[PDB]
């Protein structure tokens, strides 16, 4: 799961 | 007693506006500065001076730390730019993450060309100019980080793109169905085709003297993918073998399992 492997990038995209 | 619709502005113009809104540096701004007063970093002493009065270990490690900070700022700019690309934020969160993961460094080295000439590059929000030779003079493995980006930029800058062209090029880089691990590959391919169609048309209007400019830019996208593969290899060597060269967590995420 890309989103969980990329938590800071994930946060930037919310 | 009727309902008239919005407009809208052309997609090329809306992407150009999203690019001007979201990036601190652009080619107009950098060329203003590079023509003429940025403080020149060309040796160890000028580096210590620029550092003292501009950014508040071993010299190579501080230049690499400054390299990362720049990348993090730009990654954040690219993420906001991405969200202004129609269709992007309607993608699965996982697919947005994946498109940015593979695309940010291709976009970063593409836009880096705007702040580079044959002698050096603007740094520190336009307030410093670090010379290409100084960068070449650092000890291994740090002496070869930047030179391949200069080589790409000299040829990219020879295309004479403006910010309206680069914004679409960057958009096509981000909205890319090629990336590994996409699930909704069909939707993203349609988004990419739409972006690339507007890029193709824009280059015809904006660069009618250069009828191969579109195939030239397709090649540059493949050159960028290779440049980033080699960069990430070089970055892995540095992390592995330089204990001071700690990596910012956002960047580790991006490189982690990339190529
Ligand atoms: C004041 C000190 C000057 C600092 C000079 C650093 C300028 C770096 C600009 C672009 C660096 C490219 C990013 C490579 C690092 C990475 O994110 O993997």
């Amino acid at each position: 799961d890309a989103a969980s492997k990329h938590k800071q990038l994930s946060e930037l995209l919310r | 007693g009727s309902h008239m619709t919005a407009d809208l502005k052309s997609l090329a113009k809306r992407i150009y506006e999203a690019y001007l809104k979201n990036f601190n540096m652009n080619k107009v701004k950098a060329r203003v500065i590079l023509s003429g007063p940025p403080f020149v970093i060309h040796d160890m002493e000028t580096l210590c001076m620029a550092e003292k009065t501009l950014v508040a270990k071993e010299a190579e490690v501080r230049i690499f730390h400054c390299c990362q900070c720049t990348s993090v700022e730009t990654v954040t700019e690219l993420t906001e730019f991405a969200k202004a690309i129609p269709g992007f934020a309607n993608l699965d969160l996982n697919d947005q993450v994946t498109l940015l993961k593979y695309g940010v460094y291709e976009a970063i080295f593409a836009m880096l060309s705007s702040v580079m000439n044959k002698d050096g590059m603007l740094v520190a929000y336009g307030n410093g100019f670090i010379t290409r030779e100084f960068l070449k003079s650092l000890r291994k493995p740090f002496c070869d980080i930047m030179e391949p980006k200069f080589d790409f930029a000299m040829k990219f800058n020879a295309l004479e793109l403006d910010d309206s062209d680069i914004s679409l090029f960057v958009a096509a880089i981000i909205c890319c169905g090629d990336r590994p691990g996409l699930l909704n590959v069909g939707h993203i391919e349609k988004m990419q085709e739409g972006i690339v169609h507007v890029l193709r048309l824009h280059l015809q209007s904006n660069h009618p003297d250069d009828i191969f400019l579109f195939p030239k830019l397709l090649q540059k996208m493949a050159d960028l993918r290779q440049l980033v593969t080699e960069h990430a290899q070089l970055v892995q060597i540095i992390k592995k073998t330089e204990s001071d060269a700690a990596l910012h967590p956002l960047l580790q995420e991006i490189y982690r399992d990339m190529y």
